[PDB]
């Protein structure tokens, strides 16, 4: 029904120029102006603007000036956020709104100097005792930027896994998922970990090996 | 612009009981109040607009009341699956404003980790770099402390812990911690250590290998 | 007859006062009311006095003319001259208060006209001063109902309910409701005391101002296409259906 | 600059319990975290250094413990003058950082408001104005809903609703609700109620008054 | 002992300029940087900048380039901030500290066109009783924000409840509840003693009986 | 005699090697260690074979020489000629190992003597594979403890506890320690691996830079007055008071 559908995640480095699109369906696109809010770690969510969809006359917050520019295609039913001279502080989720029932599902901003570069892939196996059950993991190490997929068996393992938010090291990002199984399927059967890595295009598979 | 004082940042309550959050505006903004729920990833999710009202598609455990300046939300009979920040928004005016949000987390009671230890993968030391990890699986509260201890001597810098945000079915956390050296530091040395300090136990949660 | 002068009264009466002073003292008055004369005595030769005399269904009637001549009260007893039927009181801005009594002359009914025509007419009074109440503005009727503190009369279409207070001081206030539960569609508004008006929004967005008017009228104004601003021109509502038109 | 993440940004807790606050650092401090407290009008005053270190002055209720990038600190035994928003601070870096803080509040049983209400005075009413005030005085929790009605109608604007921050002692909440009218609006109407809806009853606890006397 | 003291209260227009004054005593003050610290409501403590004791050389936080300066006067131990075009996102409360364990008790900056107004205070008495009695003032219409409602000269002080003040039309107005035993009044005299240093102004107000 | 074609040895040492053949078809080898004359027979030719003394006391010496001409091993066994008093083996590059043995073949004492002087001295060992641990530097003499993992070489002043680590391996850390509660006076400090530095801070401030270098030296370099740069040049430690002066 009622959507807008926001561009994807992006990254940029420090002083380049970013933009965001937000498509609109399901209503008349000048019957509502269109709201802008930043989403930045712990500082909630912030307004950063709104334009008016028939004058296209935008209206910014404070904190939000020169480099932040509105922009819309009416006819496309689409908004536009233009942000320029990027800079770490605008590393954050993006969103557009309207009325008080719809938002965009946020587009993710990285600005930063590293480069894109796929995950080493490395199996955590028990070394060399077994009880009812065995923890199971795989070592996602050595990627940009950070966003990965990490699943089980195709998700036939979804319920006993936890996924370990990623951390900075040496520049790039390590992240780790667990899963734990009863002692009958592994070794017995097999357990292999699938890792997707959007930005570089790349999907990776690796299987845990006993002992 | 209209501030939003939203209380409190922070809250944690055991299921099926009540909780409520209040929203203090800085000028009589005319019961023009949305509550909004907030999970990572997903969009903002409207819960309830002027000030009482519920938006389909969202159960009646969710209340709002007030007028002029003060208002409060409310979530009756708590689910482990309303875990997410929670934010107050006026549009009285058109530069809309939030509150701070509130986290929403679950009390439960105290459960100890599963603690697993892996050594670093033949492939991981194939290519020249040694990697350990432990895992420390459903715990409650959060809060824990892991020390690395090789060849019995603390080594507190280097070591990546992360922690899972609170699970929707269980309510416990998880932590994933991985210690990076080098393979050349891996085989200087033959214990390796991680010792889990939770309050559920006065004596450490110890895990050892010996290359 | 170069011996009672007319002056005018409230309500368009006129009221012939005597040159000269009767055989015991007091001025001799004259008033012909729906075509019925009447006559009385006052000490007064302003006009200021009370006049009676019988109708056609021996019907007891005396118009009370104040002091200064700022007021006419007509008065309407049975044929014993004692028990009241009805009590009509007309101000010289041409403001009425029209009363009807029962058995035991409690108001059974009473129209208030305001100088400009618009009029309240209260009915089906229970004996806590709740009961039924009518707007008669320019161009249409509201309906509603009342109690010693306020009367309020409402609109209703759809879901949504505008309600319109007038305090017993006869300050006006209005609210809207709306049971919708849809962001989407819901009908609500605020009321602005300084310039009496009230702004409707839906899905956070301004549609319209209605402003309830020190002439006793309600005028519209569309926002435009976003609801940042008023359009056109504001236009008086002439019809009850156009207002029930704005909660749609 | 590193940026130091401080959990929870708010904690409510029943006397004689450990409270635990969590610092996590964007890099290996070097165990350069202090942890101050800041109570109102106040410098924040320094309570935990070098991570573990207790700074004299200060019980050894307060402690600390962690190294590299993670942190914690803990108030044992807490006590209702334990109130105060905590601060960690990193200085393994000239460019010193703080976490968000954490609110530290005290969860206490349960208790219904005094309501008190009082008429405009005769030097304020000589005056133009005509302001009329409830007190809701020592209640828990903070939550609370007050409605104006003047002749028995809801009055939503205009009204100054200000909470005292939590007793250093008994650990209740206060708090002041004002209705400020011209002397001539206060002279339209008789009668002046302020309800107050508290989670201590269904029903509100009601406080009303006529001009009539 | 050590102690940083600074500088008092400050209210200024937009476009004006303000300098805070830091006076450290008990040290060597060449021997540690002073740090300067933001502290608005809605925020915690963000450093603004430091700046070297011995060389003078400030280091400033990104946030704060531009319109802030850091200065020195080392023989008289005093360290300065200086914020030039203020504008509303200035009101806050600023402290210096200097190591681990020395804050200033900070300096209060408004900053708004308003004019310094002292305010009305009025009795809040019982209309025409229990074991206690609880009795009031409202203080209304004043400007800038800080008031001290003394009861009884601070003898009671235990059962008094200061309530913040909040804006209205431009000028603050707060209020204060104090309750006695039913016995002690109107028996005895109870009067609020409103401070409001901007204004230079201490008002006594007796609650009578009505 | 030139029938022997001497070389130098690890040590400062010459052993002669017969130039030909013996009479027995091997080559014959003589040294001369602590006045003693020293003989033995090998299949090599270049210095490499065992050979033996018998001193005035009827210890038996034994000088195995490394086919590679950068070791010898030096054994001093009592009369029987197979209970083992010391063994030292000393490298060409100018390092060693001395051991002073005890009855069931144990060692009861070691001096590592790297290569530029400087030693670590074992004593008082026991079965845990613990004991005293001792580091002769220039200068100056570091006392401590060692374990199976790692010596730790110990300077205490006032409150402060400075620990230096030797891994098993040969790593070098260092560690401080101070029981000061006091923020103004307490002394701490981090360990750069990557430099071998310890960076000592107070009150927030950093102090000075103690080197640990791979020359066997520590230094100490002060920092400007508000620690934000380094001052001067690095020094070196002669003494051991300067250690001690530092965690002052």
């Amino acid at each position: 029904q009622i959507q807008l559908v926001q561009s994807g995640p992006e990254l940029k480095k420090p002083g380049e120029t970013v933009k965001i699109s937000c498509k609109a369906s399901g209503y008349t696109f000048t019957d509502y102006s269109m709201y802008w809010v930043k989403q930045a770690p712990g500082k909630g969510l912030k307004r950063m603007g709104w334009i008016n969809t028939e004058t296209g006359e935008p209206t910014y917050a404070d904190d939000f000036k020169g480099r932040f520019a509105l922009s819309l295609d009416t006819s496309a039913s689409t908004a536009y956020l233009h942000i320029s001279n990027l800079k770490n502080e605008d590393t954050a989720t993006y969103f557009c709104a309207r009325g008080l029932d719809s938002w965009g599902q946020g587009t993710s901003v990285t600005v930063s100097s590293a480069k894109t570069t796929p995950p080493s892939v490395y199996p955590l196996a028990p070394g060399c005792t077994t009880g009812s059950s065995v923890t199971l993991g795989c070592l996602v190490k050595g990627y940009f930027p950070e966003s990965v997929t990490v699943t089980w068996n195709s998700g036939s393992l979804s319920s006993s896994v936890h996924t370990f938010p990623a951390l900075l090291q040496s520049g790039l990002y390590t992240m780790s998922s667990s899963v734990t199984v009863p002692s009958s399927t592994w070794p017995s059967q097999t357990v292999t970990c699938s890792v997707a890595h959007p930005a570089s295009s790349t999907t990776v598979d690796k299987k845990l090996e006993p002992s | 612009d209209i501030q939003m004082t939203q209380s409190p940042s922070s809250l944690s309550a055991t299921l099926g009981g009540k909780v409520t959050i209040t929203c203090k505006a800085s000028q009589d903004i005319n019961k023009y109040i949305a509550w909004y729920q907030h999970k990572p990833g997903k969009g903002p999710r409207l819960l309830i607009h002027y000030t009482s009202t519920l938006q389909p598609g969202n159960p009646s455990r969710f209340s709002g009341s007030g007028s002029g300046r003060d208002y409060s939300f409310s979530i009756s009979n708590l689910e482990a699956e309303d875990i997410a920040i929670y934010y107050c928004l006026q549009y009285d005016n058109l530069q809309r404003t939030f509150g701070g949000g509130t986290k929403v987390e679950i009390k439960r009671a105290d459960a100890a980790p599963t603690v697993s230890i892996f050594p670093p993968s033949s492939e991981q030391l194939t290519s020249g770099g040694a990697s350990v990890v432990c895992f420390l699986n459903n715990f409650y509260p959060k809060d824990i402390n892991v020390k690395w201890k090789i060849d019995g001597s603390e080594r507190q810098n280097g070591v990546l812990n992360s922690w899972t945000d609170q699970d929707s079915k269980d309510s416990t956390y998880s932590m994933s911690s991985t210690l990076t050296l080098t393979k050349d530091e891996y085989e200087r040395h033959n214990s390796y250590t991680c010792e889990a300090t939770h309050k559920t136990s006065t004596s450490p949660i110890v895990k050892s290998f010996n290359r | 007859e170069k011996n009672s002068v007319s002056v005018d009264l409230p309500g368009e009466m006129k009221v012939l006062v005597s040159k000269e002073k009767n055989k015991d003292g007091k001025y001799d008055l004259i008033a012909t009311v729906d075509k019925l004369e009447l006559k009385g005595t006052s000490d007064k030769n302003n006009g200021a006095g009370v006049l009676e005399g019988v109708k056609a269904d021996k019907s007891k009637v005396k118009l009370t003319i104040s002091d200064d001549l700022g007021q006419t009260t007509l008065e309407v007893f049975k044929e014993d001259g004692k028990t009241l039927v009805s009590k009509k009181v007309t101000s010289k801005d041409k403001s009425s208060t029209e009363e009807k009594f029962n058995e035991k002359g409690e108001v059974s009914e009473k129209i208030i006209t305001r100088a400009d025509g618009t009029r309240l007419e209260y009915t089906g009074i229970k004996s806590d001063g709740s009961g039924k109440a009518k707007e008669v503005l320019k161009g249409f009727i509201l309906e509603g109902r009342f109690t010693a503190e306020k009367t309020t009369l409402v609109v209703k279409e759809g879901t949504v309910t505008l309600s319109k207070d007038i305090s017993k001081s006869g300050e006006v206030s209005v609210e809207l409701q709306d049971t919708d539960s849809s962001a989407a569609t819901k009908k609500t508004a605020a009321w602005n005391s300084g310039t009496s008006t009230l702004t409707i929004t839906v899905n956070s967005k301004k549609t319209k101002d209605l402003v309830f008017t020190k002439e006793n009228t309600i005028t519209v104004q569309q926002y435009d296409s976003n609801g940042v601003k008023l359009e056109g021109s504001a236009v008086e509502i002439t019809k009850l259906d156009e207002i029930k038109n704005a909660l749609k």
